[PDB]
C-alpha cells in the first residue's frame, strides 16, 4: 500500500533513529523529546488550570517537566526488562543500556526545550514607551 | 485554614510520598520480576 | 490541651520501628 | 464522554471555571448552527420559490398551537456538542463489534477452521487461554446491548 | 527436511500472516502437489491460487497449517494427502511433524509408542488427600 | 504443557483424533476393544486444550481426558 | 522462558504472556500449592502470616487513635456530644477550590475537615479516655505491641524458634490457653479496667497510670471481696439522675444486675458490663480446665468424638479428630462460619442495646457501624462455605470418614439439595407473588384489599420478654408468671426499656416486617444453597464425576456434553456472592428505612408503605436521594458533594464490572491480536518490542473481576448513599 510504503514514507519510515542510517544511542531520542515537551505546551498555553492566572505559561512547564519524567520510566525500566546488558548485533535501540540511554532526548532534551520554549513566552523583550508627568523642565 | 493540628509541614510531604512512591515501586517490581527474561 | 507538635515528630521516629521489622518478616516470609 | 467525567470532578470540587460549559471552556458547535443559518436564509436565497424553511428547528420563526408550542429553533451548544460526540462514539463502538463479527465469522489467528464451525456455536473449548464468544452469532450478542446503549 | 522446495502460492499480501515474532521465534512451513491450478482460501483470511505441483507456505502456528491440511484433502476431487508440515526454527532447523510417521494418524499404524496411557478407568484415580504435598496429580500418577 | 490421558474404557474408534486440530493425537495398535486399537498423546507439546476430543468421545464419561497445566506459547494459541 | 515471578511455583513462571502477572499475585497466599511444599514449613509460614496480621490490625488501631488525638475535636465533642459533630480527619486534597473549602470547614475545625462516622468518639468517652494525651499514649503503646508482634513473626521464622507440626497439630491445649487465658483472662482484666477507670471518670475521678495503685474504685477495699457478703458492691447504684463525667447521681456501686437504659445516654449501664465481663470470664476460665494436658486429669477430643455414635447416624463422629486436625481448610471455613454468625450478631445487638454513651442519638454513626459489620459478616459466612469447598477437594478423606455423619452428608446431597430448592422455591414464588399483588390492588385506586399478615408468631416472643403493646399475657408480659416473682434484680430496668416508645429495643412490627422477613429468607436458603451444592458436588457429579481431579478452582472442561461453563466448586462461590450482596441489600434498605422511621417519628411511613415494592422504590430510593444527588449543583457546592461524588462512582465501577461479565474471552483475544499487529507493523513502534507477549484475559479471572466491580459498585454506592441521606435529616 503507498501508505505502508511509497517515495517520501520509504525514507522518512528509514530517517528517525531506530531506521535512521547510522544515529549513535547518545542521539539515540532527538525528535523522541524533541517534539514532546514542545507539543505537551500546546494544551497547557490556553486550556490549564492556571489558564486565567498571571502565570499562563508557567503551568506547562512544569507539567511537561513531569509528564516527560514519566515517559521516560515508561521507557527505560521496561527497555531493561526486554534485554538484558550490554548491546545487540542489529539497531541501537534494542540495546539495553541503548534504550536507557533513549531517553536522552527526553532528559537535557526536553528539560531544555520546553524550558526556552516557554522561557520566551513569559517575557515580551523589554521595549516600550511611557509618558511623562514632571513638570520640572 | 489547612492545618489547625501541629506539625502542618508533615501532611504536605506525605500525600506527594504516596503519590510517587507506593504504586511507582509497586509497577516497577513486577517490570524487574519481567527482566530476568530467557533466551535459552 | 491539643497536641504538642514535637510529638508529631516524635510518631516518625517510633514509627520507624514497625515499619524495619515488617520489612525483616516480610524478607522472611519470601523464602 | 471523558469530558462528562472532567466536568462532574470540576462542579463537584467547586471550580466552575474549569468546566466545559456554555459559561466556562465552550465547546460550541460551529459546522452545526452554521448549516442552521442556511436553512433559516433558504426561502429568500438558495430557494427563491420557497417561502418557508423546512424545519424552525434550524431557525425562524416559532409556530404554536392552543397554549403550547409546535416547533422552535433548537440551540445548539456545549451540551449538545458533547452529546453528539457521545452518540457519535456510542453508534462507532457498535459498528466495530458487529464488523468483526462479519470480518472474523470465517477464520482468525485464534481460530483459523472457525468456518467450520458454522455461524452459531458457542466457543472451541477453554484452551488457547479462553475461546469464549467467537462467532458471529456471539458478536451479535454483543452487539445488541450496544444498540440499545447508544 | 533437507530442503523445502516448492512454489509460493498467487497471493496478494495479506496482514494475517506472520509477524517479526513469528520470524525471530518460530515459522511454521507446509509443503504439498497440486494436480493443477485451483483456489483455495487462505487460513490467515482471503482467497489464494495454489501452482500447479509442488507449492510451498509459511504460516505463523501449527494449527493453522493442520487447518489448511484438512481443507485440501476434502474440498477437491483431486484430494491432497501429500502435504507435509514443517517447523522451522530461527537457525535454520526444519523438522517434520505432520505426518508423522508417513501415515495419517487418523487410522493406526505400527511403529508407534502407547503416550500418555493408562491402565485403569477415571472413576479409579486416587484420592486428592493420599498425594498432597507432592508435586504430582490426580492424573499425574 | 497440558496432559492427555487415555483410559483402558477407550475403544478405538479414531474420533479423538479425527477431530483434533494440531495433531496431537494418534492411534497405537492395542488388544482391548474389537478395533484392537487406543488413543496415544504423543505430541502433547502443540496441544491447546480446546478439548475437540473429549467432545468426540462415545463411551460412557470420557475415555480421554484433558487436563489444562502450564499455558505457553504454544498452548496459549499464540500466532502473533 | 521461566525468569523469576513467581518463584513458589515453577508452573506460572514458564508462562512467557501476562498472564504470568496475574497467576502470580493471585497465588501469593495459596502456601499448599507451592513448589514442595511440606506441610511444617505450611503452618510455619501461615504461623508467622498470622503474627504479621495480628501487627497490622494493631497499626491500623493505632493510625485510628492518632488521627483523633491530632485532628480531632475529642475534647469539644466531649462537653456537647449531641450537638458537636465530631471529627475523623482532616483534608489534604490540592484539587478542592471554593464550595467544597467553605463547606469541608465544618465540626468546629477551622479548615476543611471530615466528620466521623465510625462511632470512635463515643466509644473513647464511655471507656474512660477524657483528654488527648491518653489517646496518644494507647497509639504509643499500640505502635510497640505492633513491633513486638512483628518481632515474634521475623523470630519465629527461625529454625532454633520454629515450632514444630506436632505443636500445630496439638487441639488439646490451644483449647485449653484460648479459652482460660486469651479469652478468660482477658475479659476478666478488661472487667478489673472498666471498674477502675471507666467507674471513676464518670463520676468525675480522674484515674490514670499515676494513681490506680492507691485510689481504690468503691469505698471498701479488696477485704469486701474476701467477705462472703457480696451486696456491698451493689451499694448505691448510680441513680436514674446519674450524669455522665460527673459525681451528681452517682454511688459507689461497681458491680450490679439492675438492667435498662441509662435514661440520659440512651445506653447500657457501666457497672452491668463490668459485672458480665467479670462473670464470662469466669465461665471461660471454667471452660480453660476440660481437655487434659501434661497432669493426666482432663478430657481427650479424639475419645469424645469417636463415643458419640448413632443408630441412624452410623459411625457418628468416628476419626473425625484426625479428620479436622489435618485439615486447615476444615478449621478456616468452621472459623470463618462462627466469626460471621457472632459478627451479624454483634450488628444485630449493638443497634438496640448499644453500650457507649450518647451513641444511640448519633444517627449516621449507627446506621454505619450495623451495615459495616453486616457486609463484614456475609463476606465471613460466603468464605465458611468456599472454604468447606476447598476441604471436599483437597482433605477429604472418604477411608478415613467412612460411614461418619460426614460422609452421610455425602451420600443423600441430592435431597438435601432438593430441599433447598424447593424451599427457596415455596419462598420466592408467594413473597414476590403478595409484593405484585399489593402493588396491583394499590395501583388500582383500592388499597383496602392489601394481604397484610400479621406477624404473630415473632411479636408473640416479643411479649415473652415483657412487651405489653400487643398484649398476649405470656410469660414476662403477664404480671403472674413465676418468671416475675424471681426478685431478679434486672427485671425492673428490662421492663421499662423494652416498652418504652423512645429506643430500639424490640421495635414495633407489622406486616411488612414479615414480608420483608420472608424476603430475607428467601436470600438465606438461597445463597445458602447455592454455597452447598457448590460444596457438596465439589468432588464429582453425572456431569464431571472426576470433579475432584480437577482441583477447586478451574474454567470449566469444553462445549461438549451440552455445556460445562461455571462448573466447578470456585464458580458456585462466584455466583452465590451475588446472592449474599442481593440479601445484604435487601436487609440495609430495611434496617436504613424503618429506622428513618423511628427516628423521625413517623414510623408510620414504614408500617404502611414497606409492604408494597412501589413503597421501597419511591419513599425511600427516590425520597431519601434528594440531598444525595445534590451535593454538588449548578448553584453552589455543600459538604455532601464528596458523597454525590461517590454514589456516581459507585454506578461507574458496578457497570464497569458487568463489561467483564457478560462479555468474554475470544472477542477480546481476537480484538488484542489486531493490536498487537497494529504495533508490529507501525513505524517508530515495533523498534518497541515488549517481552511479555499481551494476551486476553483468562475465563476466572474474568469472572473474578466482574464480581469484584460488582461488589465495589454494590458497596460504595450504597454507602454514599447511606452516610449522604442519614447527614442530613438528622446528621
Ligand atoms: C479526554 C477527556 C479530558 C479532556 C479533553 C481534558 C482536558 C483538560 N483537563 Mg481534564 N480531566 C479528565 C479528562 C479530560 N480533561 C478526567 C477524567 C479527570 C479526572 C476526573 C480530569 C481532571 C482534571 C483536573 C483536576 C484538571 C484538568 C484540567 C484540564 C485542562 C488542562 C489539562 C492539560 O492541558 O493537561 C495536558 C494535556 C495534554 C498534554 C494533552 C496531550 C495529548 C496529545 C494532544 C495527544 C484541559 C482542557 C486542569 C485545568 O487546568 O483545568 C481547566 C485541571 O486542573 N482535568
Ligand atoms: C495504619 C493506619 C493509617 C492510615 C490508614 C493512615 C492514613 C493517613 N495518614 Mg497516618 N499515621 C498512622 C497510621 C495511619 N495513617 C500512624 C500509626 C501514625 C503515627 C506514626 C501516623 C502518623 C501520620 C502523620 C504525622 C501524618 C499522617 C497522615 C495520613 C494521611 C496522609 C497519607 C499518609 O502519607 O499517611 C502517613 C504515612 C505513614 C504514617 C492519611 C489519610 C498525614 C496527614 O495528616 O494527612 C492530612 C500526616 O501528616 N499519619
Ligand atoms: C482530579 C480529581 C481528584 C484527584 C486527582 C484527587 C486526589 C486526591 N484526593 Mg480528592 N476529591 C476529589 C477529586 C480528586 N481528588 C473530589 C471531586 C472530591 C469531592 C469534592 C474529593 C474529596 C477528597 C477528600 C475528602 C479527600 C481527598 C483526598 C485526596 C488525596 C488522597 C491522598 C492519599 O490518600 O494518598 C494517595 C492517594 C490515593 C491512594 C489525593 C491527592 C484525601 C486527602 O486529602 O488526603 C488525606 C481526602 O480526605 N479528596
Ligand atoms: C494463655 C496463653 C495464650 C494466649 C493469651 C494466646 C493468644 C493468642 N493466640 Mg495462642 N497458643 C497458646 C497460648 C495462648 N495463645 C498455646 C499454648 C499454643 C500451643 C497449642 C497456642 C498456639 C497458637 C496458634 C497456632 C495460633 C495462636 C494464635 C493466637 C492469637 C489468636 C488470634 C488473635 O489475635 O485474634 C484475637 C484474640 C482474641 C479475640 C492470640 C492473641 C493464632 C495467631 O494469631 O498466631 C499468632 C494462631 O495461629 N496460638
Ligand atoms: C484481672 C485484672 C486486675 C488487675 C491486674 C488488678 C490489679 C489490682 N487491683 Mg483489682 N480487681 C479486679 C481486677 C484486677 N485488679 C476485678 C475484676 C475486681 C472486681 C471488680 C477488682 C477489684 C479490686 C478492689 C476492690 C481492689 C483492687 C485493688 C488492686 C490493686 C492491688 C491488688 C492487690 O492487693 O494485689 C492482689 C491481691 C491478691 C490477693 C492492683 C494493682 C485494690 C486497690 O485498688 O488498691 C488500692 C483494691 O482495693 N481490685
Ligand atoms: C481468615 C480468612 C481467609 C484466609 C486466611 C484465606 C486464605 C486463602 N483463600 Mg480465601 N476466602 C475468605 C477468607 C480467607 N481466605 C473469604 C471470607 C472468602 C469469601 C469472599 C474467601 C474465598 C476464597 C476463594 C473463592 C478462594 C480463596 C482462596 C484462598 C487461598 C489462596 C488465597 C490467595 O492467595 O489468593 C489471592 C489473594 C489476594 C488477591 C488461601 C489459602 C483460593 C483457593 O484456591 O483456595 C485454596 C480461592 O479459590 N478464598
Ligand atoms: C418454608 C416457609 C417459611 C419460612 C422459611 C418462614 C420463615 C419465617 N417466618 Mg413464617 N410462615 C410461613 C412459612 C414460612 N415462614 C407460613 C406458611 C405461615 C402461615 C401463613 C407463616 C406465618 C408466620 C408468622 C405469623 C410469623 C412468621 C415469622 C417467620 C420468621 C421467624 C421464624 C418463625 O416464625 O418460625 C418458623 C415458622 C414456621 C415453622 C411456619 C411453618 C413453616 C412450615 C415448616 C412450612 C410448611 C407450611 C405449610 C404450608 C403449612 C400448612 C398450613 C395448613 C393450614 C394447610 C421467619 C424468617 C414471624 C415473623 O414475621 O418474623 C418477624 C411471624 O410472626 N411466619
Ligand atoms: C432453621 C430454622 C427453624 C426451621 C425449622 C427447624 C428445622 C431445620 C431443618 C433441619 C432438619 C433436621 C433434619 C434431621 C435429620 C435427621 O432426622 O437425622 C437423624 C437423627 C438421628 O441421629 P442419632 O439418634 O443417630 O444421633 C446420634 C448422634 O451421635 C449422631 O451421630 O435425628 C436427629 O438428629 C434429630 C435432631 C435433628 C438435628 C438436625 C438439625 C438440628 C437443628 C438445630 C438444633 C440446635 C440444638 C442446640 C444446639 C446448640
Ligand atoms: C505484680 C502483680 C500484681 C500487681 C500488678 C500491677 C501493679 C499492675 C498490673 C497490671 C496488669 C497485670 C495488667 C495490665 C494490663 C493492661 C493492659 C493489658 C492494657 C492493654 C491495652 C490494650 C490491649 C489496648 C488497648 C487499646 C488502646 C491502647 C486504645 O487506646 C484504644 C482501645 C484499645 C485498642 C483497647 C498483683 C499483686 C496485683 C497481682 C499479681 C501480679
Ligand atoms: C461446607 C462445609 C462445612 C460447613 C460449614 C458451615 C456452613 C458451618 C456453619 C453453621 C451455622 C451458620 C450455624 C448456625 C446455627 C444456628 C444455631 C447454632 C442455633 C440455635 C439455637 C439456640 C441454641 C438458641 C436457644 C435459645 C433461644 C431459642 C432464644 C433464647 C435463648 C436460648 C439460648 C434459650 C465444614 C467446613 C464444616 C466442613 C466441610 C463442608
Ligand atoms: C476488556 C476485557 C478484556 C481485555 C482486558 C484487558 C486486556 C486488561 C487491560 C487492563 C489494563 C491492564 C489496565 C487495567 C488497570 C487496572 C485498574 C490495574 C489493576 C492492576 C493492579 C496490579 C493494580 C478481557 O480479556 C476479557 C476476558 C474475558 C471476559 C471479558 C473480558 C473483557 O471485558
Ligand atoms: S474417541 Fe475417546 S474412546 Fe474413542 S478412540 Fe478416541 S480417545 Fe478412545
Ligand atoms: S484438547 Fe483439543 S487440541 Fe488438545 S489433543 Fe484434545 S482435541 Fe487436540
Ligand atoms: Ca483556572
Ligand atoms: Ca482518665
Amino acid at each position: 500500500t503507498p501508505i505502508s510504503d511509497s517515495a517520501f514514507t520509504r525514507t522518512f519510515i528509514g530517517n528517525l533513529p531506530a531506521y535512521r542510517k547510522g544515529l549513535s544511542p547518545i542521539l539515540r531520542g532527538l525528535e523522541v523529546g524533541m517534539a514532546h515537551g514542545y507539543f505537551l505546551i500546546g494544551p497547557w498555553t490556553l486550556l490549564g488550570p492556571l489558564r486565567d492566572s498571571e502565570y499562563q505559561y508557567i503551568g506547562g512547564l512544569i507539567g511537561a517537566l513531569a509528564l516527560i519524567l514519566v515517559a521516560t520510566a515508561a521507557l527505560s525500566s521496561y527497555g531493561l526488562v526486554t534485554f538484558q546488558g550490554e548491546q545487540g548485533s542489529g539497531d541501537t535501540l534494542q540495546t539495553a543500556d541503548g534504550w536507557s540511554q533513549f531517553a536522552a532526548g527526553f532528559f537535557v532534551g526536553g528539560m531544555g526545550g520546553a524550558f526556552v520554549a516557554y522561557f520566551l513566552l513569559e517575557n515580551l523583550s523589554v521595549v516600550d514607551g511611557i509618558f511623562r508627568g514632571l513638570f520640572n523642565h | 485554614m489547612d492545618g489547625s493540628y501541629a506539625a502542618s509541614y508533615l501532611p504536605w510531604i506525605l500525600i506527594p510520598m504516596v503519590g510517587w512512591l507506593f504504586p511507582a515501586v509497586t509497577m516497577g517490581l513486577l517490570f524487574i520480576h519481567i527482566e530476568s527474561e530467557g533466551e535459552g | 490541651m491539643a497536641l504538642s507538635d514535637t510529638q508529631i515528630l516524635a510518631a516518625l521516629v517510633v514509627a520507624l520501628l514497625p515499619a524495619f521489622l515488617a520489612f525483616r518478616l516480610s524478607t522472611e516470609l519470601y523464602k | 464522554f471523558g469530558l462528562y467525567i472532567h466536568n462532574d470532578t470540576m462542579r463537584a470540587l467547586g471550580r466552575p471555571q474549569d468546566m466545559f460549559s456554555d459559561t466556562a471552556i465552550q465547546l460550541q458547535p460551529i459546522f452545526a448552527q452554521w448549516v442552521q443559518h442556511l436553512h433559516t436564509l433558504a426561502p429568500g436565497a438558495t430557494a427563491p420559490n420557497a417561502l418557508a424553511t423546512a424545519s424552525y428547528a434550524f431557525g425562524g420563526e416559532t409556530i404554536a398551537v392552543a397554549g403550547k408550542v409546535a416547533m422552535m429553533p433548537i440551540t445548539l451548544g456545549t451540551a449538545d456538542f458533547m452529546v453528539h460526540h457521545i452518540h457519535a462514539f456510542t453508534i462507532h463502538v457498535t459498528a466495530l463489534i458487529l464488523l468483526k463479527g462479519v470480518l472474523y465469522a470465517r477464520s482468525s489467528r485464534l481460530v483459523p477452521d472457525k468456518a467450520n464451525l458454522g455461524f452459531r456455536f458457542p466457543c472451541d473449548g477453554p484452551g488457547r487461554g479462553g475461546t469464549c464468544q467467537v462467532s458471529g452469532w456471539d458478536h451479535v450478542f454483543l452487539g445488541l446491548f450496544w444498540m440499545y446503549n447508544s | 527436511m533437507t530442503e523445502l522446495s516448492g512454489q509460493p502460492p498467487k497471493f496478494g499480501g495479506s496482514t494475517g500472516g506472520l509477524l517479526s515474532k513469528a520470524n525471530r521465534e518460530e515459522k511454521y512451513a507446509i509443503t504439498w502437489t497440486s494436480a493443477s491450478e485451483q483456489v483455495f482460501e487462505m487460513p490467515t483470511g482471503g482467497a489464494a491460487i495454489m501452482n500447479e505441483g509442488e507449492n510451498l507456505l509459511y504460516l505463523a502456528r501449527k494449527e493453522q497449517c493442520l487447518a489448511l491440511g484438512t481443507q485440501l484433502r476434502t474440498k477437491f476431487k483431486p484430494k491432497i494427502q501429500d502435504y507435509k508440515i514443517y517447523r522451522v526454527y530461527p537457525s535454520g532447523e526444519v523438522q517434520y511433524l505432520h505426518p508423522a510417521d508417513g501415515v495419517f494418524p487418523e487410522k493406526v499404524n505400527e511403529g508407534r509408542e502407547a503416550q500418555g496411557t493408562k491402565t485403569r478407568r477415571i472413576g479409579q484415580n486416587p484420592e486428592p488427600v493420599t498425594i498432597k504435598f507432592s508435586g504430582k496429580a490426580p492424573y499425574e500418577v | 504443557s497440558h496432559s492427555v490421558k487415555i483410559y483402558d474404557t477407550c475403544i478405538g474408534c479414531t474420533q479423538c483424533v479425527r477431530a483434533c486440530p494440531l495433531d496431537v493425537l494418534e492411534m497405537v495398535p492395542w488388544d482391548g476393544c474389537k478395533a484392537a486399537q487406543i488413543a496415544s498423546s504423543p505430541r502433547t507439546e502443540d496441544c491447546v486444550g480446546c478439548k475437540r476430543c473429549e467432545t468426540a468421545c462415545p463411551t460412557d464419561f470420557l475415555s480421554i481426558r484433558v487436563y489444562l497445566g502450564a499455558e505457553t506459547t504454544r498452548s496459549m494459541g499464540l500466532a502473533y | 522462558m521461566a525468569t523469576k515471578f513467581p518463584k513458589f511455583s515453577q508452573d506460572l513462571a514458564q508462562d512467557p504472556t501476562t498472564r504470568r502477572i496475574w497467576y502470580g499475585i493471585a497465588t501469593a497466599h495459596d502456601f499448599e500449592t507451592h513448589d514442595g511444599m511440606t506441610e511444617e514449613n505450611l503452618y510455619q509460614k501461615i504461623f508467622a502470616s498470622h503474627f504479621g496480621h495480628i501487627a497490622i490490625i494493631f497499626l491500623w488501631t493505632s493510625g485510628t487513635l492518632f488521627h483523633v488525638a491530632w485532628q480531632g475535636n475529642f475534647e469539644q465533642w466531649i462537653k456537647d456530644p449531641l450537638n458537636i459533630r465530631p471529627i475523623a480527619h482532616a483534608i489534604w486534597d490540592p484539587h478542592f477550590g471554593e464550595g467544597a473549602v467553605n463547606a469541608f470547614t465544618q465540626a468546629g475545625a477551622s479548615n476543611p475537615v471530615n466528620i466521623a462516622y465510625s462511632g470512635v468518639y463515643h466509644w473513647f468517652y464511655t471507656i474512660g479516655m477524657t483528654t488527648n494525651q491518653e489517646l496518644y499514649s494507647g497509639a504509643v503503646f499500640l505502635l510497640v505491641l505492633a513491633s513486638l508482634f512483628l518481632f515474634a513473626g521475623w523470630l519465629h521464622l527461625q529454625p532454633k524458634f520454629r515450632p514444630s507440626l506436632a505443636w500445630f497439630k496439638n487441639a488439646e491445649s490451644r483449647l485449653n490457653h484460648h479459652l482460660a487465658g486469651l479469652f478468660g483472662v482477658s475479659s476478666l482484666a478488661w472487667a478489673g479496667h472498666l471498674v477502675h477507670v471507666a467507674i471513676p471518670e464518670a463520676r468525675g475521678q480522674h484515674v490514670g497510670w499515676d494513681n490506680f495503685l492507691s485510689t481504690p474504685p468503691h469505698p471498701a477495699g479488696l477485704m469486701p471481696f474476701f467477705t462472703g457478703n457480696w451486696g456491698v458492691y451493689a451499694a448505691d447504684p448510680d441513680t436514674a439522675g446519674h450524669i455522665f463525667g460527673t459525681s451528681e447521681g452517682a454511688g459507689t456501686a461497681i458491680l450490679t444486675f439492675l438492667g435498662g437504659f441509662h435514661p440520659q445516654t440512651e445506653s447500657l449501664w457501666l457497672t452491668d458490663i463490668a459485672h458480665h465481663h467479670l462473670a464470662i470470664a469466669v465461665i471461660f476460665i471454667i471452660a480453660g480446665h476440660m481437655y487434659r494436658t501434661n497432669w493426666g486429669i482432663g478430657h481427650s477430643i479424639k475419645e469424645i468424638l469417636n463415643a458419640h455414635k448413632g443408630p441412624l447416624t452410623g459411625a457418628g463422629h468416628t476419626n473425625l479428630y484426625d479428620t479436622i486436625n489435618n485439615s486447615l481448610h476444615f478449621q478456616l471455613g468452621l472459623a470463618l462460619a462462627s466469626l460471621g454468625v457472632i459478627t451479624s450478631l454483634v450488628a444485630q445487638h449493638m443497634y438496640s442495646l448499644p453500650s457507649y454513651a450518647f451513641i444511640a442519638q448519633d444517627h449516621t454513626t449507627q446506621a454505619a457501624l450495623y451495615t459495616h459489620h453486616q457486609y463484614i459478616a456475609g463476606f465471613l459466612m460466603v468464605g465458611a462455605f468456599a472454604h468447606g469447598a476447598i476441604f471436599f477437594v483437597r482433605d477429604y478423606d472418604p477411608v478415613a470418614n467412612k460411614d461418619n455423619v460426614l460422609a452421610r452428608m455425602l451420600e443423600h446431597k441430592e435431597a438435601l439439595i432438593s430441599h433447598l430448592s424447593w424451599v427457596s422455591l415455596f419462598l420466592g414464588f408467594h413473597t414476590l407473588g403478595l409484593y405484585v399483588h399489593n402493588d396491583v390492588v394499590v395501583a388500582f385506586g383500592t388499597p383496602e384489599k392489601q394481604i397484610l399478615i400479621e406477624p404473630v408468631f415473632a411479636q408473640w416472643i416479643q411479649a415473652t420478654s415483657g412487651k405489653a403493646l400487643y398484649g398476649f399475657d405470656v410469660l414476662l408480659s403477664n404480671p403472674d408468671s413465676i418468671a416475675s416473682t424471681t426478685g431478679a434484680a434486672w427485671l425492673p430496668g428490662w421492663l421499662d426499656a423494652i416498652n418504652s416508645g423512645t429506643n430500639s429495643l424490640f421495635l414495633t412490627i407489622g406486616p411488612g416486617d414479615f414480608l420483608v422477613h420472608h424476603a430475607i429468607a428467601l436470600g438465606l436458603h438461597t445463597t445458602a444453597l447455592i454455597l452447598i451444592k457448590g460444596a457438596l458436588d465439589a468432588r464429582g457429579s453425572k456431569l464431571m464425576p472426576d470433579k475432584k481431579d480437577f482441583g477447586y478452582s478451574f474454567p470449566c472442561d469444553g462445549p461438549g456434553r451440552g455445556g460445562t461453563c461455571d462448573i466447578s466448586a470456585w464458580d458456585a462461590f462466584y455466583l452465590a456472592m451475588f446472592w449474599m450482596l442481593n440479601t445484604l441489600g435487601w436487609l440495609t434498605f430495611y434496617w436504613h428505612w424503618k429506622h428513618l422511621g423511628v427516628w423521625s417519628g413517623n414510623v408510620a411511613q414504614f408500617n404502611e408503605n414497606s409492604t408494597y415494592l412501589m413503597g421501597w422504590f419511591r419513599d425511600y430510593l427516590w425520597a431519601n436521594s434528594a440531598q444525595l444527588i445534590n451535593g454538588y449543583n449548578p448553584y453552589g457546592v455543600n459538604n455532601l458533594s464528596v458523597w454525590a461524588w461517590m454514589f456516581l462512582f459507585g454506578h461507574l465501577v458496578w457497570a464497569t464490572g458487568f463489561m467483564f461479565l457478560i462479555s468474554w474471552r475470544g472477542y477480546w483475544q481476537e480484538l488484542i491480536e489486531t493490536i498487537v499487529w497494529a504495533h508490529e507493523r507501525t513505524p517508530l513502534a515495533n523498534l518497541v518490542r515488549w517481552k511479555d507477549k499481551p494476551v486476553a484475559l483468562s475465563i476466572v479471572q474474568a469472572r473474578l473481576v466482574g464480581l469484584a466491580h460488582f461488589t465495589v459498585g454494590y458497596v460504595l454506592t450504597y454507602a454514599a448513599f447511606l452516610i449522604a441521606s442519614t447527614a442530613g435529616k438528622f446528621g
